RNA sequence: UACAA
RNA sequence: GGAGGUGACACAUGAUAUA
RNA sequence: GGCGACUUUCUGGUCUGUAACUGACGCUGAUGUGCGAAAGCGUGGGGAUCAAACAGGAUUAGAUACCCUGGUAGUCCACGCCGUAAACGAUGAGUGCUAAGUGUUAGGGGGCCCCUUAGUGCUGCAGCUAACGCAUUAAGCACUCCGCCUGGGGAGU
């Protein structure tokens, strides 16, 4: 029975991935697009990232979690999406997306 | 007068929420005086008095 | 068309039922402009339903037409070099075109020798969630709701 | 009548005729004795053609309205200057003006 | 059109 | 309104002159 | 060419004002001598990221590619070498003269404005131009010196 946690999103273009933990860092639940049976485009669809969030808090309810932080990252577009979602599973709702100070060179453009 | 980067009450006044030196044409500064203003941000933020990123 | 909508043709009401929807039924059914014998199937079919049902026979026909009417259909797409099936909501007026269709379609596609047996049957058997044109309408709704993730295209 | 136009706009020329600029009003009164629609282009290079529809509005009612009402000056200028007096403020070129009166 | 194949 | 900086599936080919 | 966290040490140049001083001591510059992005080479270190080659997966009629997953040299440092780029403003240097308007950088003088130096931009006369355009940062008007050109290909062989 815990009942202070931080909730954890991350958002990208191929996949958006929901894990939930106490403000200890230790998980207790996570779940994705990909743990839906959703493949490829449908993996990234801004519904199909509520459907994840959904899954993931109705299993850290069940643990007894009422009061959960949010931590947004990646500019996925189920963003939105995965946020109010957690507010709409009966979780009291109370941006990590890394940015280098220019560390590391990135990856060439793709020239499609 | 020349900036001091032990004063942190004047400094504050020109950093952001996020802790990032803000830009001369929103705060109104001179350029001579957003350079000296720079170098002192970035000599407190080394000695601590100010923060990188909060 | 390109410059806009077009303004529909109202129908009469028929002189049996007072009912609209019975006159659209006659259209579907009438092939080369043979209106009277459109009519006599569909009042010939009305009878059969009648006795074999209990009940008023345009009372289990607007029960059978409800069973067929479908509330999602797929539009197909181009999206990029992959053909998207993007799923709509049926406006009101398409949802009786589509039942009125499919039920004469499938009442085409039956067994029995006079098409008043075929109708009556489809029309009996739409009343009770079966038949033919209201399997048509659930995989309808099962080929949309496999795409209701392609919802945000248009 | 002897305020021109803004200092950032003023023309060159009119330095003897001139915040802002103030005309010459001495100057103005020794040269006044030397001395309200679209202008159509080729008014006066162009009457072969244009005094026919001067002719013709002499002689329906939708042309005759437009053109009562027909029949910034740098067309005019160029169709008397090209064929080889007005007021002319700082903004505009003295140097095309055979009467120039420097008076706002 | 005159050619080429 | 016009510039300068900044950022942002697949589709092969078609003889010579004269035209 | 290039140079971008901060600190110290060593060190080059420029700009403004002044008018102590020297008294034409200047300009240009063949030959020469140096500096010179990136890739590359040698010796020795280092190795996160990225990534020629390469491997696999896709696509395609084929795909020695573009896309994906990896990945070596290399990318980094020191010391040598190499001496080339659309090394571009595709505009050699010096000096003076020739409308204006308007931003901006570093100063000065006077009463935020006016004047004035030196840079850096835009617009725009005269003039120039084949045109595009340039136009006090000239591609205008002049004098000095240097470099270079003389149809295309062959061939920067
Ligand atoms: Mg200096
Ligand atoms: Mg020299
Ligand atoms: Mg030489
Ligand atoms: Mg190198
Ligand atoms: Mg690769
Ligand atoms: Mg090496
Ligand atoms: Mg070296
Ligand atoms: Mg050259
Ligand atoms: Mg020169
Ligand atoms: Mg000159
Ligand atoms: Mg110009
Ligand atoms: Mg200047």
């Amino acid at each position: 029975n815990i009942e202070n946690g931080v909730a954890h999103i991350r958002s990208t273009f191929n996949n958006t991935i929901v894990t939930i933990t106490d403000e200890f860092g230790n998980a207790l639940s996570w779940s994705s697009a990909g743990a839906l049976g959703f493949k490829g485009s449908k993996k990234s669809t801004p519904f199909a990232a509520q459907m994840a969030s959904e899954t993931a808090s109705k299993s850290a309810m069940e643990h007894g979690l009422k009061t959960v932080e949010v931590t947004v990252k990646g500019p996925g577009p189920g963003r939105e999406s995965a946020i109010r979602a957690l507010q709409s599973a009966g979780l009291e709702v109370t941006d990590v997306t890394p940015v280098p100070h220019n560390g590391c060179r990135p990856p060439k453009r793709r020239r499609v | 007068t020349h900036i001091d980067y032990k004063d942190t009450e004047l400094l504050k006044r020109f950093i952001s929420e996020r802790g990032k030196i803000l830009p001369r044409r929103v705060t109104g500064t001179s350029a001579k005086y957003q350079r000296m203003l720079t170098t002192a941000i970035k000599r407190s933020r080394h000695m601590a008095l100010l923060p990188y990123v909060k | 068309p390109r410059k806009g909508s077009v303004p529909k043709r109202d129908v009469l009401p028929d002189p049996i039922h007072n009912s609209k929807l019975v006159t659209k039924l006659i259209n579907k059914i009438m092939l080369d402009g043979k209106r009277g014998t459109a009519q006599r199937i569909l009042y010939s079919a009305f009878d059969l339903v009648e006795q074999r049902s209990g009940r008023d026979a345009l009372e289990v026909f607007e029960e059978a037409i409800n069973n067929i009417m479908p509330v999602l259909e797929v539009k197909a797409r181009r999206v990029g070099g992959s053909n998207y099936q993007v799923p709509v909501e049926v406006r009101p007026e398409r949802r009786t075109t589509l039942g009125l269709r499919w039920l004469v379609n499938y009442a085409r596609l039956r067994g029995e020798k006079t098409m008043e047996d075929r109708l009556a049957n489809e029309i009996l058997d739409a009343a009770n969630n079966t038949g033919g044109a209201v399997k048509k309408r659930e995989d309808t709704h099962k080929m949309a709701e496999a795409n209701k993730a392609f919802a945000h295209y248009r | 009548v002897h305020f021109g136009h803004q200092t950032r706009r003023w023309n060159p020329k009119m330095k003897k005729y001139i915040g802002i600029y103030i005309i010459d009003l001495q100057k103005t009164v020794k040269k006044v004795d030397e001395a309200n629609q679209r202008w159509l282009g080729g008014l006066l290079t162009n009457y072969k053609t244009i005094s026919k529809r001067i002719k013709r509005i002499s002689e329906l009612k939708k042309e005759y309205d437009r053109l009562i009402k027909f029949l910034k000056e740098r067309n005019a200028i160029a169709e008397a200057r090209k064929l080889n007096v007005g007021i002319v403020d700082t903004n505009c070129d003295p140097d095309e003006i055979d009467y120039v009166i420097p008076a706002n």
